[PDB]
């Protein structure tokens, strides 16, 4: 809260945090259905886990995910924009529209940086190829950022599909220098 | 603290460690040793009949063990004089 | 309600909006508590399934709890309390430093009669003991230190008369970064506030006087805004801060 | 409007030139003349928070402020002509602290237009310098770093923090 | 001229305030000023004789009005620009002080086991008391409703259930909810986060 800054910016550890509390799809390979100790949990839905069938696709919390995979009970499967054919396709949307930001999800680095750290294994495509495609996303979108910095003013401004850790990382410099271009003009009236 | 029940009912520290370390190590305070347990064990076990499913004389014990441990400085270890503060706190009374 | 998911998503989005916001956000009362007691009967629940089964262990030197659908449960139980119990240590951390910083406005608010905030709603009991407790203290030291070798005229540590204000308020017109979800549940044609643009989904209108100008926020769009006039909206749920 | 504010209490301590429209007797210490004094249409450099104050009370007040040294038409003109490279902390520690000041005291809508534009042009070499995180396997943010107001080196330490923390998170392994 | 002392004091403040921000742990407050605040107190003083003097010498009647105001408003506002100065560094060292004191877990700080971080004699007698019941008021706000939620515990998120620890200061067998954790130094020790948060906020191991 107080120390290390923290008033009013969240550290990276924190928009983590905030991407696992968000579901995924995974290919159990355990068994635990009901015979014709339970979860019981108290902030996710617990129907999916505790009926469980080995080999069909169920979907759950990030984190358990990440949990089961510790062990070798789970295997997650990636999102569908985590393919190069999805990722070259929006390379080119982005090189051919150079005043709007590509659709992509709002946590789409955060979930590439965990996925490829955690679930090497699981991914079809060679991964450093797609490591490469997203640093190529990247560039254009800091070209595009710096672009845009140039229209800072008084009244307000709009950023449609910029990235959570984009904004994150960018949020101190621009609210202080909205603040105090808008202390100068209020001063004059 | 107290006397006049059936007997001396001798039990092994490892049923009795999880509520001392829940109300001491978690909320206030810290480092139960190991021979500090086993000598917190005999004056629990002095008054044990009929007790670890009763209500409140094991907490309020803890809670006095820990008011010594409050007002005096003493430090972070619990050792073989836990006896000795709980002679001060039968003095106290 | 009766959705414990739901409890935490309102959890969330309150902690999300205190971080970010510069005033001091009334006191979720109800959510607070119901998470308090769940929370209470679960660490209960997590206590007798391990009493259970350490007990039955020593008895007859039994096997362990047999290691499948066993050991992942309760584990998950335990994580699950762990992150719950962080995120509320960080909201009630973060809204006690506001509470410091706005201790003199919190006091003028509380001592003015014709104001709707009253310190009842917009402060928990515990905050209440915390503010009263923390002003004194300040005030002592305060006392002994310096002002009591000043003048009679200017001893008051509030002073809205002076060359400078001694009470400092929250900045209404910081900027801040919101999304725009539109309705909370839904009904887009029951929203009087929702209105049509040109070839696009409804967009809500504010305006800002200092400018005097109109301004658009269509749903889906992430926006850099002030403060004030966004209050409303944030207040019923159409925007989020991000 | 910061009491406790420890910027705005050192900025609000400079001097500027101010004249006594008055004859008063008993000052002096002003001056660090103790036992002169103060005569009528005198020139002294005071306090900005005394002078603040001494040029509302009076009607003629008791004491004129005259325009600055920092608020000539050459630094204008320097402003105008090229942003980045004027060395504002040579000119003053708390440009921008006392240029909202005297718009506030006077109405000046010109060093508005200026300050703001100013300000703006500024910010983008700020984020460039601040964005650039070294690599191991220049001369310019040493020269530009020493040309920075009090108030943009909070703005660069925090930008940079901030950019320092988001990559070391990206490629901690 | 008056002001002109206090301003120092302002300004060293500020020196304080950097290595508050530069500080990649936790540091202690330099010395107290007492020699300086005690010249302000002894320069307000005097002002407040001035007032007093200009108070009979207007009310005989020797002197104009106009002419008094003007010494009077000075007087006011250096006395007003030295409580500014005062207030302001007890400020910004109150807040240091309750920075440090939420930073060890409540506790009594100073009379019990401190973490060292900070000398005695650094703080004045005023703010070692200011800091006792501070210090008071955390631990009672500890015991309130929020028993369950530990107030004073670690603000970085929980995303690894088991981590590999190192023990930095020998000590003794200490019991753990369910079990023993026996701290031979220059050993390590493979066990869930949650045992061992206390241990390494209070410096008896390592890593995380």
């Amino acid at each position: 809260s107080l120390p290390a800054h923290l008033q009013q910016t969240f550290s990276p550890e924190e928009i983590q945090f905030i991407v696992e509390n968000e579901p995924i799809k995974i290919f159990p390979r355990i068994t635990t259905r009901q015979k014709i100790t339970r979860w019981q949990l108290i902030t996710t839905d617990d129907k999916a886990l505790n009926n469980m069938v080995a080999m069909r696709s169920t979907e759950v919390v990030l984190w358990i995910a990440l949990l089961l995979k510790q062990q070798s009970k789970c295997s997650i499967v990636a999102p569908q924009w985590l393919t190069t054919k999805e990722l070259d396709r929006k390379i080119q949307y982005e090189k051919t529209h150079p005043d709007r930001f590509s659709e992509l999800p709002w946590n789409w680095l955060v979930l590439a940086r965990i996925l490829f750290n955690k679930a090497k294994d699981d991914f079809h495509d060679p991964i450093h190829e797609l490591r490469g495609k997203i640093q190529d996303l990247r560039e254009i979108r800091q070209i595009k950022v710096l672009k845009g910095l140039k229209y800072l003013n008084e009244s307000h401004l709009q950023l449609d599909n910029l990235s959570l850790l984009e904004i994150n990382e960018l949020r101190p410099f621009i609210t202080e220098i909205m603040d105090k271009l808008r202390e100068i003009h209020t001063a004059s009236l | 603290f107290g006397s006049g029940n059936v007997l001396p009912v001798k039990i092994q520290p490892p049923l009795l460690r999880p509520l001392a370390y829940r109300v001491l190590s978690r909320k206030y305070g810290l480092s139960i040793k190991s021979d500090g347990l086993s000598a917190l064990a005999e004056f629990v076990g002095t008054n044990i009949g009929a007790n670890w499913r009763q209500g409140p004389a094991t907490i309020k014990f803890l809670e006095q063990f820990a008011a010594v441990w409050k007002q005096q400085e003493r430090g972070l270890f619990i050792d073989q004089s836990g006896v000795k503060e709980v002679i001060q706190e039968m003095k106290e009374r | 309600y009766v959705s414990p998911q739901q409890d935490f998503s309102d959890l969330m989005k309150s902690w999300k909006n205190e971080r970010c916001s510069p005033e001091l956000l009334p006191y979720p009362h109800q959510l607070m508590k119901r998470l308090l007691n769940r929370i209470s009967m679960q660490s209960q629940l997590i206590e007798n399934i391990s009493m259970g089964f350490l007990d039955m262990q020593n008895a007859s030197n039994a096997n362990p709890p047999m290691p499948n659908e066993s050991k992942l449960p309760l584990l998950c139980m335990e994580t699950e309390l762990e992150r719950l119990k962080f995120v509320i240590r960080s909201y009630i951390r973060c809204r006690l430093s506001k509470i410091d910083k706005f201790s003199l406005y919190l006091r003028q608010l509380n001592e003015d009669e014709n104001s709707l905030i009253s310190l009842t709603d917009l402060l928990s009991k515990d905050e209440i003991k915390y503010h009263d407790t923390h002003s004194l203290i300040w005030l002592k030291l305060v006392n002994d230190s310096i002002l009591k070798y000043m003048p009679e005229e200017l001893q008051a540590i509030n002073d809205t008369e002076g060359s400078v204000n001694m009470i400092d308020e929250p900045d209404w017109n910081k900027f801040v970064f919101i999304h725009v979800n539109g309705p909370p549940d839904g009904k887009w044609n029951e929203d009087p506030l929702l209105q049509e643009n040109e070839f696009g989904k409804p967009c809500y209108t504010v305006t800002i006087p200092d400018l005097k100008e109109e301004v658009e926020l269509t749903i889906g769009s992430i926006y850099v805004m002030r403060y004030e006039v966004i209050r409303d909206l944030l207040r019923d749920d159409k925007v989020a801060l991000i | 409007m910061g009491y406790y504010d420890i910027d705005d209490v050192l900025a609000d301590g400079t001097e500027f030139p101010c004249k006594f429209q008055y004859d008063i007797p008993g000052l002096g210490y002003l001056e660090n003349n103790p036992g002169r004094p103060i005569t009528k249409n005198t020139k002294l450099s005071l306090p900005l928070w005394l002078a603040r104050i001494l040029a509302i009370v009076g009607p003629v007040p008791f004491v004129e402020l005259l325009p600055p040294d920092m608020f000539s038409t050459k630094v204008m003109n320097a402003i105008k002509t090229d942003p980045v490279a004027l060395d504002l902390h040579s000119i003053n520690s708390h440009f921008f602290s006392l240029a909202i000041k005297w718009i506030m005291l006077f109405s000046e809508k010109e060093l508005a237009n200026v300050v703001s534009e100013l300000l703006l042009q500024r910010a983008q070499e700020l984020n460039h310098h601040a964005s650039s995180l070294s690599i191991d396997l220049n001369i310019a943010t040493s020269t530009f770093l020493l040309k920075l107001e009090e108030m943009e080196k909070e703005i660069y330490k925090k930008s940079h923090e901030s950019y320092k923390d988001t990559k070391r998170w990206m490629f901690k392994k | 001229m008056y002001g002109d002392l206090g301003n120092k004091l302002v300004l060293e403040a500020k020196r304080t305030k950097q290595l508050y921000a530069r500080s990649n742990q936790d540091v202690n407050l330099p010395m107290y000023h007492e020699d300086i605040i005690r010249n302000i107190l002894k320069e307000v003083s005097n002002l407040r004789k001035n007032t007093e003097y200009l108070k009979e010498q207007q009310q005989l009647g020797m002197l104009d009005d106009k002419v008094a105001k003007c010494q009077y408003f000075v007087t006011l506002l250096c006395m007003e620009r030295n409580k500014r100065c005062l207030l302001a560094y007890q400020r910004l060292r109150t807040d240091i002080l309750d920075s440090m004191a939420w930073n060890n877990n409540g506790l009594d700080l100073m009379s019990s086991i401190t973490f060292s971080q900070q000398d005695t004699n650094n703080l004045s007698h005023q703010e070692q008391e200011y800091l006792k019941e501070y210090c008071d008021l955390i631990t009672d706000l500890k015991s309130g409703d929020l028993v369950d939620i530990d107030l004073s515990g670690s603000l970085v998120p929980p995303s690894d259930v088991f981590i590999d620890v190192r023990v930095l200061k020998d000590a003794g067998e200490i019991q753990t909810e369910y079990g023993v954790f026996n701290l031979i130094k220059d050993s390590q020790f493979f066990v869930r986060q949650s045992d061992v948060e206390r241990l390494i906020q209070q410096g008896y191991l390592q890593k995380i």
